[PDB]
């Protein structure tokens, strides 16, 4: 049945899926109704899955490398079984994408130079680097991911490409680092005897801790630069400075949690901005 | 700050218990154990994370505080032991501090630790 | 299966007759010139800025051959000449500076798969087993780079069509870089690997080789399969947007 | 290494009578059993997967139940093709082990 | 219509190597795992281990970490298992298993056994 297989479909997904998926979609759509004025539900709904099926299909990607040691879901599993879950996703975000062309007034040239280019990019190099160094090309893909969701929701919104979502849309990428470099902090002693390379074992625990600490509060000084010279109603992220206090004491869930509620009041924030005070706006 | 400060105590910890069993002369022994009953000391406040949820007067935590009394006391043994310059003794009391902190105080500390980093 | 058995065939065929398949190429090149010297000087430099990042970042003499080093030399030169030549002679001239990193980087990442041949073809003791050799490393090298080859052309192609003009520019030498890589590694890089093992046997990398290239080479299989989709896409999108549009 | 056991070894029946063997293993291995059948001189074949879940090709009179740690297979009437060795496999952690094996009689 | 054709007895004698073959056939060979199963006298059965056909990475059982080694050959579609230093104690049947097509499938194709004999 189909709660048999949802156990098959969470293989896909990870603790910082979510939020490198889902919210710069949110975000790109607020930018787009700030922007323009007008926000449509059809695309945004596209957006969501196509961006979320290409990030599944990179996570099925990272997968079948943990077939090499007995890594490893309540059944057997084998390497058909993600080969054809990663066929499965990525031509239900084709097939998202050439609806979403359909519907929108983008150029086909311009949404496939972005879908093909940026999201769809990470597979061009990814495969052939080893199953040691899958957490290090990690890293480059959530730091070109993050700010080109933004601007493919954003654009496919509008119907015409524009360079300031990147710049809107670093604090995202920078969250979802510190979680993905949490996460890899957690499983360091396990990565070293297996013999996997990541970050936090190549700089050593106390540069981890000080790279975990700028990553986490990077944002917040960007969210206050935002606030105080752009617009003051986007100042809402600095009201959860007491978990990002208590997460630097307790030093990836409530990371995790941590980002959500970041991009939630960002978000709020983009919505609630007064009418011609955002940079390009 | 705790996950790294646990660590970096018990590390530390465990590059003394090595000082004291390759130590040749008394006044390293001496400054090396007043540095483990130090340790120790500061490792006392460290709240094990096992123990939370429950009240810091339930039987585990009193058996952690008997196990510390224990460790304390073994420490200040070897250093009115080693006062005058018994080493043999000494490293033969830090070896049997070594066995009871393998069966008590390390099977604790290094399962606590897991689970804050599991919370974080 | 249907694939490697054709791959094979112009490995060996190629491999068999090395110096007639280089002149004639060469030739064909220079025609393609001449029908319709800043070259040298470009393929010189381009050369020896390619070859030496390679050489540094790779680990000098860590094998203890120098006939690796060659063969990727003799690789670089032919890339870079192809590349040049088009670059000079056809596109434009002025418009050649600064915007050479595309081109600059595909290269070292394709000295790889070529210098991946070298150590399956140095393995060899006889000529015969030499061709063999080439023969069946470029069975097995053949339709991955074939496959890279073609969706990295395609995805840098749909860059020329966005409407920026320094990003059209940058694609379209992008998309020449990767041409004249594939088109020098299947035509005369074999040629040239076969002629330079048949002229000169101190050549030990068996059992290591043997054990694993068979094993290590091999890509991930969902990775294949979200590139031939993802060829498949960006060929509508190629064929609509310069047909229909 | 989770320890299987079973609990006739050996198990007189009569035809048409309900059977009842045991799988009790040494861990909460959840629904991560398999019920294989030997006859003489072959190699097994699966009769009920994951405790519960029949399989194509199989007569309906197997059954199976039971969960966490005490599994259970049943037949409802035995006939002249069922007389064999059944083995109980666990596919929770690796390595899988089987159990030790019920041998059938008439 | 998947079939496992594995090949027949082999009489030998102690100390020495001996390699077992089992062709696989009617499927996608290089799609699933090849695992290996050991029946012993007294019909007791055992897990030694697998083997990814694409790449080639093993995964054995504790026990059989020593003395069996997987190999592949991806061309003529045959899965290897080379026993070695043979003693008393491996006169045993050896099935080739593999797992059934669809998700959530247990171990339904088996071989047919290869009778080694020290
Ligand atoms: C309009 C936009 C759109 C987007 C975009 O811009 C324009 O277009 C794209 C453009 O097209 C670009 C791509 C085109 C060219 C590049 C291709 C390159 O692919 C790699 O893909 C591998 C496929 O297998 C191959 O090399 C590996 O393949 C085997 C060799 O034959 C080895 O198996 C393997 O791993 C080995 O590594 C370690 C040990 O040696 C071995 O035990 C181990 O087997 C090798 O790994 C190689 O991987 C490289 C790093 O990925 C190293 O440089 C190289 O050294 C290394 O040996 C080889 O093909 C190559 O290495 C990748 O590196 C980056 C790359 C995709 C580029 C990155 C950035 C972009 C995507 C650009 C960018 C977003
Ligand atoms: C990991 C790489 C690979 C891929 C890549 O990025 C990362 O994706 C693409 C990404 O999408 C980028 C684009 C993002 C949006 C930008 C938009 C802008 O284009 C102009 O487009 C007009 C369309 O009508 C607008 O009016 C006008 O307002 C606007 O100025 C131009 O200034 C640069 C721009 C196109 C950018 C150039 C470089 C890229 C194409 C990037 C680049 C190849
Ligand atoms: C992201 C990648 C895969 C690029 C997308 C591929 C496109 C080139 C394809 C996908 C859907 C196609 C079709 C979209 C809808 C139709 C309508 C059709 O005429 C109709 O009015 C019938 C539609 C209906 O009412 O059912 C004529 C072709 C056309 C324009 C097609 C044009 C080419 C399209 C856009
Ligand atoms: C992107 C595309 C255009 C490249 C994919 C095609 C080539 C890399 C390969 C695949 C099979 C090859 C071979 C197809 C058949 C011919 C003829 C054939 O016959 C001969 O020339 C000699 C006689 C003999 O074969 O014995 C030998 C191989 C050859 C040259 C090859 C030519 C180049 C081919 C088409
Ligand atoms: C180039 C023009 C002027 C002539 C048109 C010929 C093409 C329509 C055909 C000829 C041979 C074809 C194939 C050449 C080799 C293959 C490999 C094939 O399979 C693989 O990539 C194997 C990957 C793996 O084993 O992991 C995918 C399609 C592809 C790129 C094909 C692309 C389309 C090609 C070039
Ligand atoms: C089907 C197989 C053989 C894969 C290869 C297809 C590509 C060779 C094609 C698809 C569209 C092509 C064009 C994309 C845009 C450039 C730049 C553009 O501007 C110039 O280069 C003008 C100067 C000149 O004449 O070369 C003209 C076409 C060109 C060269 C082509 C480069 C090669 C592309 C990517
Ligand atoms: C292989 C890697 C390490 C280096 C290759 C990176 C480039 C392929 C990309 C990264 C971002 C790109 C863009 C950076 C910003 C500029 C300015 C931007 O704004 C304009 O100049 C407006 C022009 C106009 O529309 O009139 C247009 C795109 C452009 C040229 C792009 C040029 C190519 C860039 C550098
Ligand atoms: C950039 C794209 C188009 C890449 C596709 C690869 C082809 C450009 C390659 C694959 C096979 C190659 C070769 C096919 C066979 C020959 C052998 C050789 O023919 C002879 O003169 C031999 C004469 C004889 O022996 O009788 C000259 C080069 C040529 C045409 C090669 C030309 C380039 C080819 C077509």
């Amino acid at each position: 049945s189909w709660r048999q297989k949802c156990a098959s479909y969470v293989l896909a997904l990870r603790p910082w899926s979510f939020s490198a998926s889902l919210t710069p979609v949110a975000l790109g759509s607020a930018l787009a109704y700030r922007s323009q004025g007008v926000l449509d539900p059809r695309l945004l709904v596209g957006c969501a899955v196509a961006v979320l099926a290409v990030h599944g299909a990179g996570n099925l990607v990272s997968t079948y490398y943990d077939f090499s040691k007995g890594i490893d879901v309540d059944r057997i599993l084998e390497p058909q079984d993600v080969v054809r879950f990663g066929v499965f996703l990525y031509t239900l975000g084709c097939v998202c994408a050439a609806c979403l062309y359909y519907l929108s007034t983008l150029k086909l040239e311009h949404l496939a130079l972005i879908y093909f280019g940026g999201l769809s990019g990470s597979f061009l190099y990814t495969g052939g680097i080893g199953f040691k160094y899958v957490a290090l090309g990690d890293l480059i893909i959530l730091i070109t991911f993050g700010p080109l969701a933004v601007m493919f929701a954003y654009a496919v919104q509008v119907g015409s490409l524009a360079i300031f979502p990147l710049v809107y849309a670093i604090p995202l990428a920078l969250s979802t680092e510190a979680i993905l470099h949490s996460n890899n902090t957690r499983d360091m002693e396990s990565d070293q005897e297996a013999g996997i390379v990541t970050l936090a074992i190549l700089i050593g625990p106390t540069f981890s801790y000080v790279l975990y600490n700028t990553l986490l509060f990077l944002p917040y000084l960007i969210f206050s630069i935002l606030a105080t010279h752009c617009s003051i109603s986007l100042a809402l992220p600095l009201l959860t400075i007491p978990m990002a206090f208590s997460l630097e004491r307790q030093f990836p869930q409530r990371t995790a949690k941590l980002n959500l509620l970041l991009g939630l009041f960002y978000v709020f924030g983009i919505i609630l901005a007064p009418a011609g005070s955002l940079p390009r706006l | 700050a705790r996950r790294l400060a646990l660590e970096d105590n018990w590390e530390t910890l465990n590059d003394n218990l090595k000082v004291i069993e390759k130590a040749d002369n008394a006044a390293q022994v001496k400054d090396a154990l007043t540095k483990m009953r130090a340790a120790a000391l500061d490792a006392q406040k460290a709240t094990p994370p096992k123990l939370e949820d429950k009240s810091p007067d339930s039987p585990e935590m009193k058996d952690f505080r008997h196990g510390f009394d224990i460790l304390v006391g073994q420490i200040d043994d070897a250093l009115k032991l080693a006062n005058e310059g018994k080493v043999k003794e000494a490293q033969a009391a830090a070896e049997q501090l070594k066995t009871t902190r393998n069966a008590y105080i390390q099977k604790y500390l290094e399962r606590a630790r897991s689970t804050l980093q599991k919370e974080v | 299966d249907k694939l490697s058995r054709l791959f094979r065939m112009h490995g060996l065929f190629v491999a068999s007759h090395p110096w007639e398949v280089i002149v004639g190429t060469v030739t064909l090149t220079i025609c393609m010139m001449s029908m319709n010297s800043d070259i040298i000087i470009l393929t010189i430099t381009r050369c020896i800025a390619i070859l030496y990042i390679y050489f540094q970042f790779q680990n000098l003499r860590q094998l203890g051959s120098r006939y690796i080093l060659g063969i990727a030399g003799l690789f670089t030169i032919f890339s870079s000449f192809v590349f040049s030549t088009v670059v000079i002679h056809f596109l434009d001239k002025e418009l050649t500076g600064l915007n050479e990193a595309l081109p600059f980087f595909l290269l070292l990442i394709d000295l790889s798969r070529a210098s991946a041949l070298a150590k399956f073809a140095l393995s060899s003791n006889s000529q015969d087993e030499v061709r063999e050799n080439i023969a069946r490393g470029m069975a097995i090298l053949g339709p991955t780079f074939t496959l890279d080859a073609l969706v990295e052309c395609l995805v840098i192609g749909v860059g020329t069509m966005s409407g920026v003009r320094q990003l059209e520019i940058m694609c379209c030498f992008g998309c020449m870089s990767v041409l004249a890589n594939y088109f020098v590694f299947m035509t005369f890089f074999p040629a040239c690997v076969s002629l330079v093992l048949e002229l000169s046997p101190i050549w030990q990398l068996s059992h290591f080789a043997r054990v694993l290239e068979e094993e290590e080479n091999r890509p991930n299989p969902v990775t294949q399969r979200v590139k031939m989709i993802m060829s498949l896409g960006l060929v509508l999108v190629h064929a609509h947007s310069r047909w229909i549009a | 290494d989770i320890l299987l056991t079973q609990s006739p070894a050996i198990l007189s029946v009569s035809p048409g009578e309900r059977v009842s063997f045991s799988c009790r293993a040494s861990q909460s291995i959840g629904t991560s059993i398999h019920w294989y059948q030997q006859r003489t001189n072959g190699s097994p074949r699966l009769v009920i997967k994951y405790a519960s879940e029949s399989i194509s090709g199989i007569p309906s009179r197997f059954s199976g139940s039971g969960s966490g740690t005490d599994f259970t297979l049943s037949i409802n009437s035995v006939e002249s093709e069922d007389i064999a060795d059944y083995y109980c496999q666990q596919s929770n952690s690796w390595p899988y082990t089987f159990g030790g094996g019920t041998k059938l009689e008439i | 219509e998947v079939q496992l054709q594995q090949s027949g007895p082999e009489l030998v004698k102690p100390g020495a190597s001996v390699k077992m073959s089992c062709k696989a056939s009617g499927y996608s060979f290089t799609g699933y795992f090849m695992n290996w199963v050991k029946q012993s006298h007294g019909k007791s059965l055992e897990w030694i281990g697998r083997i990814n056909p694409y790449n080639g990475d093993t995964f054995y059982n504790q026990k059989f970490k020593g003395k069996a080694t997987l190999t592949v050959d991806k061309s003529s579609r045959t899965a290897h298992m080379e026993l070695r230093s043979l003693t008393s104690a491996d006169s045993a049947l050896y099935f080739c298993v593999r797992r059934g097509e669809d998700y959530g499938s247990s171990y339904n194709y088996w071989g047919q056994g290869t009778t080694v004999t020290v």
